[PDB]
RNA sequence: AAAUGAGGCGCUGCAUGUGGCAGUCUGCCUUUCUUUU
């Protein structure tokens, strides 16, 4: 019957969720065990799980599904469940028991791994990595087999398949060689290096430029207003059609508003001077943005990105001369 | 909307090849300065740089997210050197092993791949006064699959500046080779913007009229031929 | 002859509405920020 099949699925998933390996990996269900009287949790808490919502929301059928159950006991009402056997320590032989496997065909299922790997051993745990909550399998799996010889049989049975010990030593060797190459390149950069209150108030220096067209990048705008006369600031968030510039002098402002030809005829732009209390509130906005930038904590940049940046800039400058 | 794809990447060390470079003939490529446009993954670039020997070869693209990956592709052939085969997943998240080969100051060039370098920039400055300001520094210019997107994105006008700029970058005696797109499926993708469609209906030159316009003296190429999508050799004159 | 990578966390001290700079073992880590909870 399909009802019996659903009971078998519920018993299978719950006995995995009270399995030893999955409890020794997951933080959360262990905390649901530990924040309890003698290790208990409501069944409707387990109903909230994403694979459990794919099956059954009826807790009565779930309590019927754990009548034939090996490692779950229920208390009285069929609304709380125990682990039957209490949780001991985490074993260390599971590191030896594990199997790493690369090259998955982007159709990764836990059931797909059980369908290929139940034949040679009794599969206990699977780890599968998703690409940053975009729901994509990466292409490799961590399979937990039990008691060594099943896994050593399975590695002999074959989709590169290798041991976790081999994987960990391979990781150690890979990081050692990358550290050696980056040490030599840091020596190269050392050798070539050895070879070689904020802004104050001026009236009328602020030009607001409105556009009807959506504006391009601010580097082009900085080069556009800077090629005519002296820009102190180009204020533009990426995607706004209205922007500002702060200039050095009112002579700079008077020159750029008299640049009618190359500004207004090339592009439909309204280049004007803020006056009134628009200027006063804009100086307030400048001082507030200054205090916000100064109170900002520092950005993070990793070592290999900064080093690959500096290394490519020095390769560019040394190749071009 | 440039149509660029990160796929068809070459993990393979350059014996097994794409097949476009099977068509190309070896004679020009030996010890000659090469500018090459539009090569995002760099796999066709690097395979030229290994098998034949140019002195300097520079690829150029616009997308900053593609040139960073092409520099990863040059780092993979340096990370090429019980031997280990290396888990594929480990490299993906950690990045490749080796360093970028920055040369010395007392250094010897023309050794794979101390030659090649990927620079980033838009090619057309949109000003013919800036087209006139250029100087020649190359011998062999290669350009595949650029006519399509530059055509659809910059009209005829940016394409005319691109032809004039590549004639301004050739040294005399220098060779430009092209395999341009046919007119075939230009329409298939016009709605990436409205501006892309407004330039697709603004097309005032055909790909059969490409080879006429390159012989037109607004660009001014000397002699051209076709020895095999089409395969075309355009020559600036000798000296 | 048509769409995935710097993904996570820092520690410094010079500069800072100015678009960061020089270090930190490649700054460390990467199965992992992770829901088969
Ligand atoms: N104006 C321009 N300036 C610089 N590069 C441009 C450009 N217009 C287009 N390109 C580049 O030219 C490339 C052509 S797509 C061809 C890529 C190549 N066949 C490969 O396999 O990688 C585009 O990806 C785009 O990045």
């Amino acid at each position: 019957s399909r009802v019996k099949q659903v009971l078998a699925d519920i018993a299978k998933q719950v006995d995995f969720w009270f399995g030893d390996a999955n409890l020794h990996k997951d933080r959360f269900l262990r905390e649901q065990i530990e924040k309890s009287r003698d290790g208990y949790v409501d069944i409707s808490l387990l109903v909230s799980f994403n694979k459990m919502k794919k099956l059954t929301t009826d807790g009565k059928l779930i309590a019927r599904a754990l009548r034939s159950s090996a490692v779950v006991e229920l208390d009285l009402e069929g609304t709380r469940i125990r682990r039957k056997k209490p949780l001991g320590e985490r074993p260390k032989d599971e590191d030896e028991r594990t199997v790493y496997v690369e090259l998955l065909p982007k159709n990764v299922n836990h059931s797909w791994i059980e369908r290929v790997f139940g034949k040679c051993g009794n599969v206990v745990y699977i780890s599968i990595p998703h690409y940053k909550s975009t729901g994509d399998p990466k292409g490799f799996a961590f399979v937990e087999f039990e008691t060594k010889e099943q896994a050593a049989k399975a590695i002999e049975f074959l989709l590169r398949v290798l041991s976790k010990s081999e994987w960990m030593d391979l990781k150690k060797e890979y990081l050692a060689l990358q550290k050696a190459s980056m040490a030599s390149l840091k020596k190269t950069i050392s050798q070539i290096k050895s070879e070689s209150t904020g802004p104050q108030f001026v009236s009328g220096v602020i030009v607001k430029i409105i556009s009807t067209e959506p504006l391009p990048g601010r580097k082009q705008v900085r080069d556009t207003l800077a090629a005519i006369s002296e820009v102190l600031y180009v204020d533009l968030l990426e995607g706004d059609t209205e922007c500002h510039a702060r200039f050095k002098t009112p002579e700079d402002a008077q020159a750029v508003i008299n640049a009618y030809t190359e500004i207004n005829k090339k592009h439909c732009w309204k280049l004007e001077i803020l006056s009134g209390d628009h200027e006063q509130r804009y100086w307030q906005k400048i001082l507030v943005d200054r205090q916000a930038k100064l109170n900002q904590p520092r950005e993070k940049k990793r070592g290999t990105e900064k080093l690959i940046t500096k290394a490519e800039k020095i390769r560019l400058a040394k190749t071009q001369q | 909307q440039y149509g660029n794809y990160c796929k068809y990447y070459g993990y393979r060390n350059p014996s097994c090849e794409d097949g476009r470079l099977r068509v190309l003939k070896p004679e020009w490529f030996r010890g000659r300065d090469v500018l090459d446009l539009g090569c995002n993954v760099g796999h066709l670039t690097l395979s030229i740089a290994c098998k034949w020997g140019p002195s300097r070869m520079v690829g150029l693209d616009i997308d900053s997210r593609l040139i960073h990956s092409a520099r990863q592709n040059i780092r993979h052939y340096l990370s090429e050197e019980k031997r280990s085969c290396f888990p594929a997943s480990l490299t993906a998240s950690r990045g490749p092993i080796a360093a970028p080969q920055v040369p010395l100051d007392g250094a010897d060039t023309s050794v794979f791949p101390n030659n090649v370098v990927f620079v980033t920039g838009n090619y057309v400055l949109d000003r013919d006064d800036l087209v006139e300001a250029q100087t020649p520094e190359y011998d062999v210019v290669l350009c595949l699959s650029l006519t399509k997107w530059v055509h659809l994105n910059w009209g005829d006008e940016g394409l005319k500046r691109m032809f004039r700029r590549i004639y301004r970058h050739l040294r005399p005696g220098g060779i430009l080779v092209l395999e341009p797109q046919p007119w075939s499926s230009y329409g298939k993708r016009k709605t990436l913007t409205e501006t892309i469609y407004k330039n697709y209906y603004r097309i005032q030159l055909k790909p059969e009229q490409f080879s006429s316009y390159l012989t037109s003296p607004d660009v001014g190429f000397s002699s051209y031929e076709l020895v095999a999508r089409p395969v075309y050799l355009f020559h600036k004159a000798r000296s």
